């Protein structure tokens, strides 16, 4: 299912929901 | 005495606005193409006017 | 819809088959006026 050849984002792009964590997969807090 | 207004010294220094030649012109009629109450609302329709 | 997996890339092709009416009309010498339409998926609204 590859998406080679493939535009960038064939999708409609939903709200960055405002949360906390829905933003990325880092490390973090003190 | 019957090509020159009566003046009280030649060569007046400020000709008055009314012993000067104004020029009134007719009154410019104009053709209003259009209506733009129901160019408006067809637009709103939908349609898409266009052209001349 | 569904479609059998091709590995070459592939997008689809969907139509509305939708009215496209035109009139066009000429009220003096050299002038055209025209007016386009298309009912469910009109071209233009009341925000242009």
């Amino acid at each position: 299912v590859s998406f080679k050849g493939g535009v960038f984002s064939p999708y409609l792009t939903t709200r960055l929901p405002a949360w906390a964590g829905v933003r990325q997969n880092v490390m973090g807090s003190n | 005495a019957l090509t020159s207004t009566p003046r009280s010294q030649l060569n007046p220094p400020n000709w008055p606005a009314a012993q000067v030649y104004q020029e009134n012109p007719a009154p410019t009629t104009v053709l209003l193409p259009r209506d733009a109450e129901a160019e408006v609302q067809m637009t709103n329709s939908g349609a898409q006017l266009a052209g001349g | 819809f569904e479609v059998d997996p091709m590995d070459e890339p592939t997008l689809l092709y969907v139509l509305f088959e939708v009215f496209d009416v035109v009139r066009i009309h000429q009220p003096h010498r050299g002038v055209i006026e025209a007016v386009y339409l298309r009912t469910p998926f009109s071209a233009g609204n009341a925000t242009t």
